[PDB]
Order: structure tokens, then sequence, then C-alpha cells
């Protein structure tokens, strides 16, 4: 039952509710000190794209509104731009971490 | 040893800064009056003299 | 050159108060904890007008409190403002905590267990104050804690007697609990400055969760005038509660004078510790009742390591939001059940509603958290 | 002939000491109207029934 | 019980209207200084 | 090379050769003009037709006025006195609906 869990996880996409602020997935994620790695590491154009997107969803909800619905993050559109710099983060981390295990 | 403060500048700012705090003093003199119900004067006023 | 920036009285109001950055989108639940401190105030001050009366000996405490209601001009204006504001004063608490636990506000540990430190405090200094009043349920409810408080083998009996004073409750406890009750809420105040600075040094948090330095502004004259607004509304609900009707949150029998001879048919403490007595009625043990109520308020403190999502709030965490939801809603059912007699059915679902708080929190929502990373194809 | 909110601000709300005491005096006689008008409406749901409406029966 | 009970009341008719008087008026100042921000329009530029 | 009109005076001001005559710079070519992006464009319109004078067989000029130019309804159209007892209008009858359907609940149920 493949296309009933992405169906299924197109609902819950459309459920969380952070695509209608214009929001990506990678910019809900708390930012510790591994995300805080993930966001320094990246090129500038994406972290400006980010901080403009976080500024129009701080500003979206100040007010209580949210986008039109034509202006809705799709969820096809939705890039996993943070991925590889969060995997490296978490690789290296690892990797230190089972260094000074030995 | 406050002979700084006599001159014809400190003059006109004392002269300039008068009326600001006459009517600072007419407020302080009204607030009194009113949070302290004072006979001495809400007798006079025509309106205030239902209480006493 | 100015003396906001230079004078070192005037620099930390101006750093704490007037330029302190603050998140531009937080809603009217974060003017909870001002109200609060408001609050604290308030009662302080009704307090201080409530000793200058107040006599704290056996034969003279009910007399006294009549004498406040009755002799002294306004009196009972304040010490029905003083009751009807601790009931507000946990209204606002209740709601401070619900509203740290729904947008992830745990994540700022020191200020957390500054926060339930200011609970337990807040919640005894509440119980040693109706004790004061020495009514039947006054004196009755104090029995019933202490002596169900002595629960611990080999150390319980002793330390009771001690708290006591003697053999029950008395003059002695009386008297020290009225010293106690002074006490406590001045020790509030600076756990309360203790747990402001600790928030200063990190920063507020916004109810999306995410980072508010992309947009921040000061907090005069915007929550200056949000907090303002706030508090006169808080005191619409405390005048309409204190000056139209007085006893929807009392108790009729603390209006007798307090009988050591004659029980109550029905005892019960305040509805702000009610739901934490239907948990202390839902073990038929002794210590195991006691544990159940000290978890009962410390699994809050807990919560900080049950974080299990990558997602702060629960604004993108619909399935979190609906078990905690069914959470607040089991803390109302524990709210009724603690006010009810020991008697079927209210024991299998005091039993029941114990059962699914301590399965909600412990249990249940990092499952949640877990599955919607699953979900977000975050987690493997 | 401008709007009387014209009037306020040209002779009182500009200067903040005028504005402090126009306030001040404001707060006087709005003390006194709601006073008067607030205990006039309290008499008049409790006409009948309180003190000072009974009490020209005993007093001499 | 309540010899405080007609004061009680009218001091509380007193509350209803005096809170009835300010609560539009708080909500209005604070409706302006909030409204500072409440029409705040961002744009961005990027230089691609 | 001797004025150029600048420094915020509205006037002339003495200014290089190379930036009062030459104000171009020397790059070979221009670079971009990067458009701007926002979330929703607001809308933009104007209104000064206002009204006329009232009186004696003065039918044809509220002819001219009822002429709509405007997108809105006829009974909108008049502007203020209108539009509010309109929303008093719909404000009552809901408040009337309510209440009738509060009055058939409390009718239903017997004491
Ligand atoms: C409902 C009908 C009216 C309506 O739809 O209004 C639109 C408006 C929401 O429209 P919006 O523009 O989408 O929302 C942004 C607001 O305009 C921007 O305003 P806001 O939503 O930020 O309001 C701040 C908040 C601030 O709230 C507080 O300060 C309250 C703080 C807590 C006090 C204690 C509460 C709990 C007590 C328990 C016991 O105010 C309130 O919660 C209500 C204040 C009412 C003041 C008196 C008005 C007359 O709704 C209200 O304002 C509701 C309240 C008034 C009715
Ligand atoms: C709570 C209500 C007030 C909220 C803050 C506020 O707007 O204050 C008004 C103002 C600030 O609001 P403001 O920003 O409108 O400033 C007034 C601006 N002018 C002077 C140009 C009109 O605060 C004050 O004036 C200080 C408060 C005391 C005023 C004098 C009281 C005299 C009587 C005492 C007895
Ligand atoms: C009551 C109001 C309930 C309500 O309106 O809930 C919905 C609201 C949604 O807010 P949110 O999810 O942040 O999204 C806003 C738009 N994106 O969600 C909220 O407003 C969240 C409210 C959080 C605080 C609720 C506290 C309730 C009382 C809890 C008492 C017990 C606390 C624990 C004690 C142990
Ligand atoms: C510490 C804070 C305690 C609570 C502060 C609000 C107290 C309001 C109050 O009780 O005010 C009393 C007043 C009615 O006074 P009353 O006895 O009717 O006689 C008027 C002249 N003596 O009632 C009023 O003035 C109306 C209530 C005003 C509440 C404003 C709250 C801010
Ligand atoms: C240092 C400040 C305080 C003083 C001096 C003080 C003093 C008193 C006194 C003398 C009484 C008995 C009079 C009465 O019948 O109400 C009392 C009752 C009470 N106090 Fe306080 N109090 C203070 C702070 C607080 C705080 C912060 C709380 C909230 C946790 C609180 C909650 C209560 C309660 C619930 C009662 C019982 C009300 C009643 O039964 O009438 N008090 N207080
Ligand atoms: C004694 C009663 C309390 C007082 C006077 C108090 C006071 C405050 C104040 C003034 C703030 C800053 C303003 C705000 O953010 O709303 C605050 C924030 C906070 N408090 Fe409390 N508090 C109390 C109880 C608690 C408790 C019991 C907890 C723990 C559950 C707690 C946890 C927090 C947290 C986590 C924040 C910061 C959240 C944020 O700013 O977004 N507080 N408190």
């Amino acid at each position: 039952s493949s296309k009933w869990l992405d169906g299924f996880r197109k609902w819950y996409y459309n459920a969380a509710g952070f695509n209608k602020l214009g929001l990506m997935r990678d910019d809900t994620l708390h930012e510790t000190e591994d995300v805080k790695e993930a966001i320094r590491r990246l090129p500038e154009d994406l972290y400006n794209d980010r901080m403009f997107r976080i500024k129009r969803a701080l500003d979206l909800t100040m007010r209580h509104q949210i986008l039109p619905k034509d202006q809705w993050t799709k969820y096809e559109e939705d890039k996993f731009y943070l991925e590889p710099y969060l995997k490296e983060v978490i690789r290296e981390r690892k990797e230190r971490e089972e260094w000074a295990k030995k | 040893m406050l002979s700084r403060f006599l001159g014809p500048r400190y003059r006109e700012l004392a002269r300039n800064w008068i009326p600001t705090a006459g009517m600072w003093g007419t407020v302080g003199a009204v607030g009194l009056v009113w949070a302290t119900d004072w006979r001495l004067i809400l007798d006079w006023v025509p309106y205030i003299n239902g209480k006493f | 050159t100015n003396m906001r920036k230079t004078h070192p009285l005037f620099k930390i109001i101006n750093h704490s108060f007037i330029d302190l950055p603050a998140p531009s989108n937080i809603s009217s639940w974060w003017n909870f904890g001002s109200l609060l401190g408001v609050c604290l105030m308030v009662q302080i001050i009704t307090g201080l007008f409530l000793a200058m009366h107040y006599t704290s000996d056996t034969m003279t405490a009910f007399s006294s409190v009549t004498h406040i209601c009755r002799d002294v001009n306004y009196g009972w204006l304040i010490r029905y403002m003083h009751a009807n504001g601790a009931s507000m004063f946990f209204i606002c608490l209740f709601l401070h905590v619900g509203r740290g636990l729904y947008y992830g506000s745990y994540t700022f540990m020191e200020t957390w267990n500054i926060g339930v430190l200011l609970l337990f405090a807040v919640m005894a200094t509440a119980f040693m104050g109706y004790v004061l009043p020495w009514g039947q349920m006054s004196f009755w409810g104090a029995t019933v804690i202490t002596n169900l408080l002595s629960a611990i083998p080999y150390i319980g009996t002793t330390l009771v007697e001690w708290i006591w004073g003697g053999f029950s409750v008395d003059k002695a406890t009386l008297t020290r609990f009225f010293a106690f009750h002074f006490i406590l809420p001045f020790i509030i105040a600076a756990l309360a400055i203790v747990h402001l600075l600790f928030l200063h040094e990190t920063g507020s948090n916004n109810p999306t969760g995410l980072n508010s330095d992309a947009d921040k502004i000061p907090f005069h004259p915007y929550y200056t005038i949000k907090d303002i607004l706030g508090i006169l509304i808080m005191f619409l609900i405390l005048m309409t509660l204190v000056l139209f009707f007085p006893d929807m949150l009392g108790d009729p029998d603390n209006y007798m004078p307090a009988n050591p001879l004659n029980t109550p048919p029905h005892i019960k403490p305040e509805w702000y510790f009610l739901f934490a007595y239907a948990i202390l009625r839902s073990i038929p043990n002794k210590l195991g009742g006691v544990l159940a109520l000290i978890l009962s308020i410390l699994i809050l403190a807990l919560m900080p390591f049950l974080h299990t999502s990558k997602q702060r709030s629960l604004m993108f965490r619909p399935i979190t939001q609906i078990l905690y939801w069914i959470l607040v809603a089991n803390l109302l059912i524990l709210t009724w059940i603690g006010g009810q007699p020991v008697e079927h059915p209210f024991i299998i679902i005091g039993q029941l509603a114990s059962i699914s708080y301590f399965s909600i929190i412990l249990i249940l929502m990092p499952i949640s958290g877990i599955i919607e990373d699953k979900m977000l194809k975050l987690y493997p | 002939s401008p709007t009387i909110p014209s009037r306020l601000y040209s002779l009182l709300f500009r200067r903040t000491s005028t504005f402090a005491l126009t306030i001040a005096v404001g707060a006087l006689f709005f003390e006194r109207a709601f006073d008067q008008g607030a205990d006039a409406i309290y008499e008049h749901i409790n006409e009948g029934k309180l003190w000072k409406h009974i009490k020209h029966k005993y007093e001499n | 019980s309540e010899p405080e009970h007609d004061h009680r009341k009218r001091m509380g008719l007193k509350m209803l209207l005096m809170m009835g008087l300010l609560l539009p008026l708080t909500y209005a100042m604070k409706r302006h200084k909030w409204s500072v921000l409440k029409s705040r329009k961002l744009a961005y530029r990027p230089p691609k | 090379m001797y004025y150029k009109f600048s420094s915020f005076t509205q006037k002339l001001a003495g200014a290089w050769a190379s930036e009062a005559y030459t104000p171009q710079g020397l790059k070979p070519v221009s670079t971009e003009a990067p458009p701007i992006i926002f979330a929703t464009p607001t809308k933009l319109t104007s209104s000064v037709t206002a009204y006329d004078y009232s009186g004696k067989n003065k039918v044809p000029e509220l002819q001219k006025f009822f002429q709509k130019a405007d997108g809105v309804p006829i009974h909108l159209k008049r502007g203020l006195p209108d539009q509010m007892l309109y929303r008093t209008t719909m404000a009552l009858t809901l408040g009337g609906t309510i209440y009738c359907l509060i009055a058939l609940y409390m009718a239903s149920q017997p004491r």
C-alpha cells in the first residue's frame, strides 16, 4: 500500500500547516547545535531565502493570517536543502564521539 | 558655589522655563486638591458643592 | 549622556523592560506570566493590609477575620480580593504552565526549573494561607494533609510532630503557619527575579518555535500597552469575581469556627489542589499516594528530557496537539473527581484518569513525536 | 471653523503640561458626574428598597 | 452574614460601567500602537 | 569639473572632472536590474466623483449619480446612510433569529 502511505503523507503535510505560511520543511527544524552548524555551512543565497521565509512566517503569525492558497508551499516543490549539510554534521559529530569513546 | 549660573543665557533659559514650571505647579496643585478632597478648594468650585 | 543607558539603576530597567528585543508575533498567552507578577504584587499588597488586623491565636483568628469583614472600612473588599486574587493567580499560573508545555518552552531548562520551584512555593503558600482563617475546613484540611504527609516510614511521625509543634494542629501550628505564609511570597519574588534573569539571558520564545531574531521589536511601547490591556482584563475578571459572586470558588464550611470534636462529612481543598488530591485518592497506598502527588508535580520538571522531536512548538505537530488537549481534558476530569465523594463510580474514573495522565506525559507523547518525525521523512 | 479635535489639539493637547491640566480637570468633573449618575441609577433599580427611601417613615 | 451586600453591588455596578468604558479605549490605544506594525509590508530583493 | 547640482541644498557645488562631467561609471555594460518580490500586491483605486445638490425636479442628477462606474450594488451605492441602516438591519434580524432559536428551545422544554 505505497500510494495510501503517500497520500496520507500529503494529507499530513497539508495538515501540519507550515506550508500555509510559505515555509519549507527545513525551516521548521529546531535550531540545536547541529542544526545551527548546518545553517552556518549554507550558501548565502539559500541563507537569505531561509531568513526571508522565517521573517515572512513571523509577520504572518503576528497578524494571524496565512498566505493565499496559490502561494502555499506545494509538496512537490518542497526542497530538502538542509539534508546533506545536516547529514555531514551528524556524521562528523558521530565520528568525534566514537573517537572519544576509545 | 553656583556663581557659574549667573549670566544672560541662564536668565533667558529660566525666563523660557517659567510658564512650563508654573503650569506643572498648577497640575500638581490640582492633583493634590483632587486626591485629598480638600474642603478649602472644592467648596469654592460651583459644581462640586454636593459632598460637603 | 542619557540616563537610560548610563545610570546603573536605569540600565537594568532599560535592558529588561524598555529596549529588550521581543518577538513580534507572540500571542496573548505570553501576557499571562507578566500577569502572574502583577497578581503576586497585588496579593502582597492585600496581604499586608490583611496583616494589620489579623491576630494569629486560635481563640482570636476567626473573630479577627469577622472583625476585618465587619468593622474595618472595606476590609471585606481586602479579604475577598485576597482570596479571589489567589484563585486568579492559580488560573494565570495554570495557563502559563500549559503555554510553556504547548509551545516547547521547556528547552529553557534553568528557567523551567526555577519555574517548578516557584510552583512548589506558591502551592505551599496557598495551603498555609488557607489554614490561616481557622475555619472548619481550614483545620480539617490541614490535619488531613499533614497526617498523610506522615506516611514516610520511621521519619514521618517525627517530621509531622515537628511540623505540627505538637500532637495535632493547634496554636503553635497556626502561629508558625502565619509566619511561613508571610515569609514565602518574598522568596517567591526573589525567585521570580532569578526566573526573569534566566529568561533574559537567552531571549524568549515565539509561537511558531522558529528563530525570532529575523524580526524583533522593542518591548516598549508594544508589549507595554499589551500588558496594560491584559492587566485591565485580569482586573475585570477579578473585580467581577469579588464584587458579584464572592463564593463560587470558596467553601461555606469555612465560615464555621474550627471544631476538633466535629469532623465534616466531606473534606476537600481548593480546586487548584483538587486534581492532585484525586491522584492522592487514586492509589490505595499511603506512601505510594504521597509519591504519586510528588511525581504528579515533578514530571513537569522531568519533561525537558522527554523531547524526541526536531520541531519545537506543537503548531506543526497535530497528533501531539490532539494528545495535549486529551491531557488538558484529563486534568479537568481529575479536577472534577478530586471534589467528589470517595464512592462508585468515581474510584475507577479517577484511577483511569491518573493512569491516562501518567501514560500521556510519560509514554505516548515521545512516541507521537517519533512517528511525526518518521512521517516528515526525518527519522530513519 | 475646524472640527473640535483640532481645537483640542491646538489649545490643550499640544503641550504636555496643558494635557495634564485638562486630564486633571476632567478627572475631577468626571469623578463627580460619574458618581452622581451611577448612584442615581443604583436607586433607580433599587427604588423603594434602600434605607434612604424608607427613612422618612421613622426619622423625626 | 453580608452587611456589605448593597455596597458591594453598587461598587460592582460602578465597576461594570467603568470597565465597559475603558476596555474599548485601552483596546483602541493598543490597536493604534500595534497598527503601526499590523500594516507593515515587507519585500525581498535578491540579486539572483 | 566645476559645478554639480548636489549636496542636499538644491544648488551647484564644487565637483571633480570625473564626478560632475562623467557621472557614468567606466564599467563595460550595465549588469542587471533585479526585481522585487512580495507577498501580495495591494489594490490601487481613486474616488473623486462625490455627489450633487438636491431639490425640486432633481431626478436627472440622481440619474447621473446612479450610473455605477464603481462595481458596487445599488443597495450600497448611496454611500454612508443606507450602508449603516443595512448594517443594523442584518444585525437585528440575526439577533432576532438566534433569539427565535433560543425561544423555540425553551418552549420545547417543559417545566
Ligand atoms: C506576604 C504576603 C501575604 C500575606 C501577608 C498574606 C496574609 C494572609 C492573611 C493574613 C490571610 C488570612 C486572612 C483571610 O482570611 O484571607 C491570608 C489568607 C490567604 N492567603 Fe495570603 N498572604 C500573602 C500572600 C499570599 C499569596 C502569594 C497567596 C497565594 C499563593 C496567598 C493565598 C492566600 C489564601 C488562599 C488565603 C485564604 C483566603 C481565605 O480563606 O479567606 N497569600 N493571607
Ligand atoms: C510564580 C509564578 C510565575 C511568575 C511570576 C512567572 C513570571 C514569568 C515572567 C515575567 C516571564 C516572562 C514573560 C513571559 O514570557 O510571559 C515568564 C516566562 C516564562 N516562564 Fe514563568 N513565571 C511563573 C511561573 C512559571 C512556572 C511554574 C514555569 C514552569 C512551568 C514557568 C516557566 C516559564 C517559561 C518557560 C517562560 C519563558 C517562555 C517564553 O518567554 O516564551 N513560569 N515567567
